[PDB]
């Protein structure tokens, strides 16, 4: 089937690293558009803090929004305000719900959804950014969408982003190819809370073991010249 | 009045093992893979020590545990891909150490080598068990595929999965049961490592050249600890290029997703370091003849010194059989990237191809290949 | 002819280029051990040290130039003899047993 | 072992998406390599509709 | 030559030689932290939460 | 290898071996059938039948 | 507001490659709309076009955003 | 098998250098790069035939599997 | 005795006490025969898992 392109995003170099304010602009498509029907259970309100948002900032989006916290003294659940430990909340209460929500599909979680699809976010980029008209002789069963990228060649997703979408804070125009570019960042570093420091960690490696190496080679060399300059000699009766 | 290093008993052996143990003086850089086997299974024990302190065993907490390992616990993601590509890197040690002992005839040491052999099948059994762990698609999936071979045995061969599954399909309590088993095996792979090297210095390593280097022996310590150093160095630049620069190179990405047995994935592959062998399994449509030939497959390793029929020991002095080796390289190679690809058009009469020619060279073509070659030198 | 492709065997083999001659390259079994100890000493001294100046030469990853090259036609069979004398007494004590 | 997706397909049975197998909307194959058919449980009645399965 | 004073100094006595080393670690480490850490925000200027966290 | 153990000493030493190693296998045999309680062979010895 | 990507999409069309996938793609067109009931379905036409113009439009686009 | 009684080697004579007095990269281009030529030059024979035969095999199943896939005219 | 304090249980200690780690499986062989166990479940209502509805 159709590949994914490679895209030359900011972080695809040896040693570069993500960019935190397309994290903070991802994080904002992802609560505004996909949080309605995507769960991201696996990270929390806290991990946001002092990678694209800052402590006070993050209070203030856990405060937005309102989780369930475990019984009271009459032993009946309640809504509270999030707070900075909540994970982010999950649209739908059980999977069965959200699959007959939609229509008779689970819209899968975007925690690992980077690292879980053959292409990463070059997929996930096209996959938001291929939406077309059908080919002559398809013939999409109702209540589906034509994506050449999902593997099925039918996506049960609506098409999630067109035009002014959202309103970014910092300005950037929303149109669909920048939203998609925050959007997939954000999902790369959801998929990779480690992708920052796995590189300068690496960078570390390389500059140091520039030197061990060849210092523990000469090492082997100095102690092994006493047998690599034996001079043997026979000399029979 | 006496060293403590040759008088004092825990000394003494060590002094015997790797101070002072007579070594032969041409040892090539291939050796150096016997110690990187032995680093590997230390950081093995020691990772995934530090893995077992955070990860639970239950199918409700084991991906959300492992997730917890890489993105909560300090510096937790680097033991959790350290383990996931030192089992790679441990792989690539074990493969190239066979061949090594399969290049130089070290075979002839009969009982290091069936030693050896016990040790690949007990580390390939708990490779398999520790990808089961996770509890991804990959993971449950390849377990059930795995596993299911064991069907076809005859008789018993159903009931055996039935014990194995410890109920019905892989479940919660296979996933335990395998923790439990990949925690276990690792120690007896030691003891048996430490069976071994007893079997190899009760004769002593085989130099390339194939000949006996009882003159020109030099000791262990001043000369092999570095170089075993050095090596342990090249092989720590290798792992940590792989951990830390592309860690899910090697893996695959829909491990990623967390076991539902409704739904399985668009393939379903074992890991890198065992397709080779499911390949064969793939070869012969008859389920029991491929459990057979999967078995076989590393079993030829046992039979392997009784088929050597060249005068000489090593490959050394040995072209046509060098040749020989290099197809035999070439056909595992193959066999590999036949594993990953779907069984499709020419995917299956190539893997085919392959399959046969492998036992065709281990059984027949090396063998009559030394029986061309000692009358080419006169004997 | 025959000997043609003997000759390039030998000159592909690379024990020559070791120093060695054919018999210092034969593995060395229980047959062979005995036929060793079985040689004189003037014999097993330079065999000795062929074999420890072949060694020496591998790990130091060189050869011999090309000079020094054992020729196929100066391959003189010493182990020969005392091997075929060896491999005779087994196979008679063999025989007994039967 | 490749578990097949719901009634649809080339007949519209099954379309097992490992290796392409087709089997009908009765656990018999009708098209790709699917070596025999599906195997059947031993089911059980009930009255009304709540078979007990096995 | 300094290699000589050096040695006569620091690297006769084994005490005084793991002395040298563990100084010698001691101040490499700050070095070479200090180093690497410059080289990889030097690298990926402008997108880590250090040059931005002021924007907020 | 194959060729010295072919003799007609050594044939008779198997013939000597014989009982011995049959019997051993029936020992192998009884001791299968009883740890893994075989029913298909315990079926007909009269006795230990009747625990099934 | 235009987005940046449509503005790249035709300027990556017009391209040899993706000129040949245009003709290819559009009598597959007629082939499969003209006859009354074919599953011959232009998929893979139009998946080559698709993997010209995305491999094309890869290296441009990013250096807009 | 501990030093001492190995084997019996007679009329050899090895010398030898301390460490601290010969060089530990001695002409490592001058030498190096020529026996590294001789290595290579009498090993690529033997080894390379059988990984370029799984070059031609593996880009031949690869364009066949690709070119399989594609749509029959029917 | 066994068969009758589960029925004081089941009567007086249930309304506000449970033994969660015993199933109606279990008393099949010791206290109730197979069909008393499965007419003694059938008595009570327990949640289950979602619907197609959720
Ligand atoms: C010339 C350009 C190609 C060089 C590599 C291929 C080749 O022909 O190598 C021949 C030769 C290695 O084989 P050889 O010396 O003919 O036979 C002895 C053994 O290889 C053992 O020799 P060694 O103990 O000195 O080890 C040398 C080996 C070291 O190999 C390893 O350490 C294992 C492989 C992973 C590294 O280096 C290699 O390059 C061989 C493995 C990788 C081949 C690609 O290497 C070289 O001539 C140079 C090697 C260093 C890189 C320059
Ligand atoms: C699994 C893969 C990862 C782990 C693999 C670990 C394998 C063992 C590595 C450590 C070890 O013990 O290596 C010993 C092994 C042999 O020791 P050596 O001191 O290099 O032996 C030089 C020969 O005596 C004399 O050699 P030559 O006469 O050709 O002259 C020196 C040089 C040729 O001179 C050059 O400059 C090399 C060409 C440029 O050739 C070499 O082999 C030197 C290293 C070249 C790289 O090391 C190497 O062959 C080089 C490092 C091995 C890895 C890279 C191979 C390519
Ligand atoms: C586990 C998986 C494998 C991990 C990688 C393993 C390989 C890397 C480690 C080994 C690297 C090479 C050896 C390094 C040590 C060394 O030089 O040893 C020889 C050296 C000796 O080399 P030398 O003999 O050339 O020099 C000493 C002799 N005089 C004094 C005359 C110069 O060992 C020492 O010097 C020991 C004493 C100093 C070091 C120990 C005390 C200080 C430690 C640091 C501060 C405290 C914490
Ligand atoms: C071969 C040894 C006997 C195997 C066997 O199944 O024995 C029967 C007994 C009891 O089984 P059984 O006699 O009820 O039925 C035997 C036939 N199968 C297994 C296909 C149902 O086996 C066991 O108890 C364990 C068998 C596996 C371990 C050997
Ligand atoms: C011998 C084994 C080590 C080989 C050489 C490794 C050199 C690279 C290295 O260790 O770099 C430092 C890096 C951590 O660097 P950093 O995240 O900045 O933390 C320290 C400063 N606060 O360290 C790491 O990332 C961890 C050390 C390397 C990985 C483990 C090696 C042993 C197993
Ligand atoms: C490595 C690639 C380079 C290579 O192997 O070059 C050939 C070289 C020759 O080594 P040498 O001992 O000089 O051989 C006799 C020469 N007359 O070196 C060798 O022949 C060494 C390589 C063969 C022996 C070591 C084992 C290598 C196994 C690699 C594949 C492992 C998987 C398949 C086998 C299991
Ligand atoms: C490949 C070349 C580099 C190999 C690794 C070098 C590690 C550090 C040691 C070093 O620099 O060695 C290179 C050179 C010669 O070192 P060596 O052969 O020991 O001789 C010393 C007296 N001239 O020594 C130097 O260049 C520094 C001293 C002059
Ligand atoms: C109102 C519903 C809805 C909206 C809005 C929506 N999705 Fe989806 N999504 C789905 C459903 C249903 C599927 C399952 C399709 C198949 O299965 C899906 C599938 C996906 C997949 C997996 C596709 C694959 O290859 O399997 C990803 C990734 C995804 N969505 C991300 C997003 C992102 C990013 C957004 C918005 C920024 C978004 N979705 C908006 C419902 C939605
Ligand atoms: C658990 C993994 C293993 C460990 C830790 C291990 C350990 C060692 C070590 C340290 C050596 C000495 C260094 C060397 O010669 O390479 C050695 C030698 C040897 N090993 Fe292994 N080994 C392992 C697996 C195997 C396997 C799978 C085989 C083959 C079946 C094998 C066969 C041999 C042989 C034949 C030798 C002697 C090599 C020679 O004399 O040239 N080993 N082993
Ligand atoms: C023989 C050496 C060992 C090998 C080859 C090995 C191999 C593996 C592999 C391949 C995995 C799966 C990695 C993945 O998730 O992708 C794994 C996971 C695991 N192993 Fe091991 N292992 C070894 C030793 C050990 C030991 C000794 C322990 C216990 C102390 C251990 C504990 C674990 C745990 C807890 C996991 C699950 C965590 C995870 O999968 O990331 N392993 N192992
Ligand atoms: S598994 Fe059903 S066809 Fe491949």
């Amino acid at each position: 089937e159709l590949h994914a392109p490679s895209y030359p995003w900011s972080h695809r170099g040896l040693l570069s690293s993500l960019d935190h304010t397309s994290i903070r602009r991802g994080f904002q498509v992802y609560k505004q558009v996909c949080s309605s029907c995507h769960s991201m259970d696996y990270v929390a309100y806290r991990h946001l803090v002092g990678v694209c948002y800052t402590e006070e900032e993050a209070k203030a989006l856990a405060e937005e929004v309102e989780v369930q916290d475990g019984p009271n003294e009459d032993g009946e659940m309640f809504m509270r305000p999030g707070k900075l430990s909540d994970y982010f909340p999950k649209p739908y209460p059980n999977p069965e719900a959200a699959r007959a929500a939609n229509n008779g599909a689970l819209p899968p979680d975007l925690s690992y959804i980077v690292r879980a699809r053959h292409g990463g976010e070059d997929y996930v980029f096209s996959l938001l950014t291929g939406y077309c008209e059908p080919p002559t002789g398809v013939s999409l069963r109702e209540g589906l969408y034509f994506n050449p990228y999902f593997p099925g060649q039918a996506i049960a997703m609506a098409p999630p982003i067109y035009n002014e979408v959202l309103e970014f804070d910092d300005g950037t125009p929303a149109t669909m190819s920048q939203v998609a570019k925050d959007v997939c960042t954000f999902l790369r570093w959801a998929s990779e809370p480690e992708h920052d420091h796995r590189k300068r960690m690496g960078l570390k490696m390389l500059m140091m073991m520039g030197l061990l190496l060849p210092l523990v080679y000469a090492m082997k060399r100095h102690k092994w010249s006493v047998l690599k300059s034996r001079k043997l000699a026979y000399r029979p009766p | 009045m006496t060293n403590i290093r040759k008088s004092h008993p825990l000394m003494k052996i060590i002094n015997n093992a790797f101070i002072d143990l007579p070594a032969p003086s041409n040892i090539s850089s291939w050796w150096n893979f016997g110690s990187l086997l032995g680093i590997c299974l230390i950081l093995q024990i020691l990772t995934g020590l530090f893995l077992a302190m955070h990860y639970t065993s239950d199918t409700t907490t084991a991906f959300s545990s492992v997730t917890h390992i890489c993105r909560d616990v300090n510096y937790g993601w680097v033991i959790r891909y350290l383990h996931a590509n030192g089992a790679s890197m441990f792989f690539i040690c074990l493969f190239i150490h066979v061949g090594r002992g399969l290049y130089y005839g070290s075979y002839m040491f009969l009982e290091t080598w069936n030693i050896g052999v016990v040790l690949l099948f007990t580390v390939m059994a708990t490779a398999f068990m520790g990808y089961v762990l996770p509890w991804g698609q990959m993971s449950f999936w390849g377990a059930t595929v795995i596993t299911n071979l064991l069907s076809a045995i005859p008789y018993i061969g159903t009931d055996l999965v039935e014990w194995i599954w410890g109920g019905f399909s892989v479940d919660k309590a296979t996933l335990t049961r395998f923790f439990a088993f990949h925690f276990i095996l690792p120690f007896i792979i030691t003891a048996l490592a430490a069976v071994h090297l007893l079997f190899l210095h009760e004769t002593g390593s085989n130099n390339p050249t194939g000949i006996s280097s009882d003159m020109d022996k030099i000791p262990f310590h001043p000369y092999y600890t570095i170089k075993d150093i050095l090596g342990a160095l090249f092989m720590m630049l290798i792992l940590l290029i792989l951990v830390l620069f592309s860690p899910d190179l090697l893996g695959d990405p829909d491990n990623y997703t967390p076991a539902n047995p409704l739904n399985t994935p668009p393939h379903i592959k074992p890991e890198w370091y065992f397709l080779f062998a499911y390949a064969i399994l793939r070869s012969i449509p008859n389920k029991l003849g491929g459990v057979l030939a999967l078995v076989a497959s590393i079993l030829i390793l046992i039979l392997m010194p009784m088929l050597h029929t060249s005068k000489q020991r090593s490959m050394m002095f040995r072209p046509l059989s060098q040749c020989l080796f290099w197809m035999l390289v070439a056909d595992l190679i193959t066999l590999t990237w036949i594993g990953g690809q779907p069984v499709e058009h020419p995917f299956i009469i190539i893997g085919q191809l392959a399959s046969i020619l492998y036992f065709l060279i281990i059984l027949v073509l090396m063998p009559i290949t030394s029986i061309i070659e000692n009358n080419l030198l006169k004997w | 002819w025959l000997e043609g492709i003997r000759k390039w065997y030998y000159n592909a083999a690379g024990f020559n280029k070791l120093g060695l001659m054919r018999d210092d390259t034969i593995y060395e079994d229980d047959d062979v051990k005995e036929a060793i100890r079985r040689l004189p000493e003037n014999l097993y001294n330079d065999r000795v040290f062929r074999i420890k100046r072949a060694l020496d030469l591998t790990m130091r990853q060189q050869i011999l130039p090309k000079e020094q090259w054992t020729k196929y036609e100066e391959d003189k069979f010493y182990l020969e003899p005392y091997l075929k004398e060896v491999i005779r007494e087994r196979k008679e004590r063999e025989e007994w047993a039967k | 072992g490749c578990v097949p997706i719901a009634n649809a397909g080339d007949f519209g049975g099954y379309y097992c998406p490992c290796h392409g197998s087709h089997y009908d909307a009765s656990g018999r194959i009708r098209k790709g390599p699917a070596p025999l058919n599906l195997e059947v449980p031993t089911y059980e009645f009930t009255s009304d509709d709540l078979v007990i399965v096995g | 030559t300094l290699t000589a004073r050096l040695y006569s100094l620091l690297f006769r006595r084994t005490s005084t030689f793991a002395l040298t080393i563990a100084v010698g670690a001691l101040f490499f480490e700050r070095a070479f932290d200090q180093g690497a850490d410059a080289i990889y925000e030097h690298i990926n200027q402008g997108k880590l939460w250090k040059h931005i966290k002021h924007k907020y | 290898m194959l060729s010295r153990f072919l003799g007609p000493r050594y044939r008779e030493l198997a013939r000597n071996w014989i009982p011995t190693a049959s019997m051993w296998g029936a020992v192998g045999a009884v001791g299968l059938v009883w740890a893994t309680d075989w029913r298909l062979i315990l079926d007909w010895v009269p006795y230990i039948n009747g625990k099934f | 507001l235009v987005d940046p990507l449509t503005t790249v999409r035709e300027q990556c069309e017009q391209i040899e490659k993706c000129i040949k996938a245009r003709e290819r793609l559009e009598l597959c067109d007629q082939r499969v709309s003209s006859r009354s009931q074919t599953e011959e379905d232009c998929t893979e036409e139009l998946f080559d076009f698709l993997h010209a113009r995305d491999h094309c439009v890869a290296h441009k686009l990013f250096n807009s955003l | 098998r501990e030093f001492g009684h190995l084997t019996r080697m007679r009329h050899v004579i090895t010398y030898s250098l301390s460490p601290f007095e010969q060089r530990a990269f001695p002409h490592y281009f001058t030498k190096g790069i020529p026996n590294v030529l001789r290595r290579t030059r009498a090993c690529i024979l033997r080894v390379a035939p059988p990984f370029v035969v799984f070059y031609l095999v593996y880009t031949w199943g690869t364009q066949e599997f690709e070119k399989s896939k594609r749509k029959n005219p029917a």
